[PDB]
């Protein structure tokens, strides 16, 4: 996943 | 061999540090013996070693916040002679500024030898005062003396160390990627990487879905400690240590950023947490790409 | 069917754009035609796209600006019905806000169609004067009528877009690894990025060996732009696109750091150089690590 | 090596  | 990097320098007898007199970068700055607060940043008494090439255990020694050197009074080998801040080079070929530097019969301590004059530094009759003069001095490499004994508290990791702190952390992931940037780094104690935070404005920031994400939050805080090495130090030739990690959970279905630095001893990596100021031995992240 | 993005949205007919007028956030704010500037940042005319999970071809349209909605006022199906900007949220059931947008008879243009209502965006009268109404107008999907007719001018790229920019670049090393760090990014025209420059303070800053080197420049920029952001706009999940790049040289005996931006087009990077200002196709270094 |  993307970093949030 | 002392290695290139930033050194506070305590006397070996009395709880002294060198201390370039209010940091002042004005020729002639006295340096002198001053008391120091552990787990701080002693601003005037921090010292950059730069080995020069081809002169065994010889090196220029810069104060981190005058950018001046430490330098021995027209380079005269009579004891009591001043040793004060000036103007320099990281490889000048001034003897007054060229200092070899090598462990003391104790095997922990260093004495402090000018290239030129063969005299040592020397905290005048071991005088614990704040102000005390220190002076080029005769002296032996061999004697017990500790009035010319210092020991080299280093602050700094080299890269490698950096690297070898992250690799031994628990908390890596399989996939990992580090991307090195700078050579040597000043560790902060934690108390002054808070304040750096403080002082951004990140702590008034809030949470926002992609525009002021973790992401945004971590390279802030990179851009901060940068900005603040730069601002607050007047000597080249070093960075400060922040860290950025990018790190994906044991589910593997989120990913979150955020920021490091290294324990007081230096072998360990702690995982800061930019949206609240937090350290942690344990983010609930496994890091899969560094910046530092 | 019409992507998640940021849009510029024009009449086909004459050269206004849908426009919230003044940017205010007041509920009941009208929605107008006004002129524009391309290859700039027009404040008031920007809009976020949101799909709708679980309805074809229907989206909320977020002002970037106010980060309010397009809103037909009370869902009326009357034509003449006001569109105003209203506090929503981007997954709103509200129908009042709910927008079925599919190609007009034209295949190019639009035609924005409320759910609640199956009356159109219409440009009244095709009026071209700044501050023309907007209104819910009776109509159908297949008609010519240019008043209801509007381009969707995407002002946005998603991550996969910016790698395949990246990708298809001469000057990437094959040893190349990107981390992506957002979905959804705001592509700047360099007018708008250099001033985000020109008023980060980096035009002053000074090349310092280590403490102020080229990944310091480059990181900045990416902050500064981060920061710009944030306080630029209301609207929350997209992000302002600008990278940071580490390369190494074709002797592979030096390394740089420095940023890239995307060209108009959406489809290239162009090289930015935090330390002068300059545009680049070639920056002398092939990329071996970007985060965007 | 190392970016400058
Ligand atoms: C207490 C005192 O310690 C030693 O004397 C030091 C000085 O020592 C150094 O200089 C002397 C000559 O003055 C000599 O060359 C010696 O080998 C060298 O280490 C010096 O450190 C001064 C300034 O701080 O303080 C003392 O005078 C020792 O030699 C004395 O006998 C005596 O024990
Ligand atoms: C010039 C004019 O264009 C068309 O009329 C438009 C209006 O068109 C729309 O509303 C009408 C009913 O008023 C009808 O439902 C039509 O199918 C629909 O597209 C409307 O766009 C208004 C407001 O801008 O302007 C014009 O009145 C056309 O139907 C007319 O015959 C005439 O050619
Ligand atoms: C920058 C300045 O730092 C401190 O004053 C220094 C002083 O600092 C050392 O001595 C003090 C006690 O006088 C503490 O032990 C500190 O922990 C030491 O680092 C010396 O360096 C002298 C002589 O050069 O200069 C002073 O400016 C601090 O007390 C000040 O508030 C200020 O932060
Ligand atoms: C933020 C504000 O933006 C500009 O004014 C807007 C205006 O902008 C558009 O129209 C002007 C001409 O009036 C130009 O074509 C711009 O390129 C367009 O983007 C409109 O959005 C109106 C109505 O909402 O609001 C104004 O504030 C600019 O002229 C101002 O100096 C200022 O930068
Ligand atoms: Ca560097
Ligand atoms: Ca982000
Ligand atoms: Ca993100
Ligand atoms: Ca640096
Ligand atoms: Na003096
Ligand atoms: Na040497
Ligand atoms: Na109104
Ligand atoms: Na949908």
């Amino acid at each position: 996943p993307v970093p949030r | 061999s002392l290695r290139r990097g930033i050194y506070h320098i305590e006397n070996a007898g009395v709880p002294s540090a060198i201390d370039l007199k209010d940091g002042s970068s004005s020729d002639g700055t006295p340096i002198v013996g001053w008391q120091f607060t552990p787990d701080t940043i002693n601003w005037h008494q921090l010292w950059l070693a730069e080995p020069i090439p081809n002169v065994a255990d010889t090196f220029t020694l810069c104060n981190l916040f005058s950018g001046t050197y430490m330098d021995l009074y027209n380079g005269s080998s009579e004891a009591g002679t001043a040793v004060n801040g000036w103007q320099g080079t990281a490889f000048t070929t001034n003897p007054h500024q060229l200092w070899t530097i090598k462990k003391s019969s104790d095997g922990t301590s260093y004495k402090i030898q000018n290239y030129g004059s063969k005299t040592f530094v020397d905290l005048v009759n071991g005088d614990s005062s704040d102000g005390a003069k220190i002076a080029g001095w005769t002296g032996t490499w061999d004697e017990g003396n500790p009035h010319q004994k210092w020991y080299f508290n280093r602050m700094s990791v080299s890269s490698a160390e950096a690297q070898a702190a992250i690799a031994r952390n628990p908390h890596i992931h399989g996939t990992y990627r580090g991307y090195i940037l700078d050579g040597e780094y000043l560790v902060l104690p934690n108390a002054t990487f808070t304040q750096i935070w403080k002082d951004s404005g990140l702590p008034g920031s809030k949470w926002r879905e992609q525009i002021y994400d973790a992401d945004d939050f971590a390279i802030a805080m990179k851009a901060a400690v940068g900005k603040w090495g730069a601002d607050s130090w007047k000597a080249n030739g070093f960075a400060i240590f922040c860290g950025v990690m990018l790190g994906v959970n044991k589910a593997g279905d989120a990913a979150h950023a955020y920021n490091f630095t290294l324990t007081k001893d230096h072998a360990d990596i702690v995982f800061f947490e930019p949206q609240n100021g937090g350290y942690l031995n344990d983010i609930g992240y496994d890091s899969y790409m560094a910046f530092y």
